[PDB]
């Protein structure tokens, strides 16, 4: 009597993830005339008006 | 003004700028150059020495 056996197994797993985000903003103002307190109030870069 | 960046402060900031304006920028030339433009006349020797 002769008995023989063979077994084999393999597992492969690869994972990849990429994330890229970009955002910019720019502002240019050019005001001529009446450089008093009110135009400094209007010189507020965040609010548009 | 340094604390906050809101529109509430810029009003009186510009008002005070009207009251007391600081120097924003200035062109410059060496101090020996103003001696040439004096009423005393020729000062070439002193000008070169100071240069
Ligand atoms: C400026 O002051 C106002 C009123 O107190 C406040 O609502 C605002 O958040 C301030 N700005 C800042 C902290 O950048």
């Amino acid at each position: 009597g002769v008995s023989v056996g063979k077994c084999r197994g393999i597992l492969n797993e690869i994972k990849d993830r990429n994330k890229r985000d970009t955002m910019v903003e720019d502002l240019v103002v050019l005001v001529r005339g009446g450089a008093s307190e009110h135009i400094t109030t209007l010189a507020y870069q965040e609010l548009p008006t | 003004l340094a604390q906050n960046r809101s529109t509430i402060t810029y009003r009186s900031w510009g008002r005070s700028l009207k009251y007391n304006p600081v120097v924003i920028d200035f062109e410059m030339q060496p101090i020996h150059e103003v001696l040439r433009h004096t009423s005393l006349g020729p000062l070439e020797a002193k000008r070169q020495n100071l240069r």
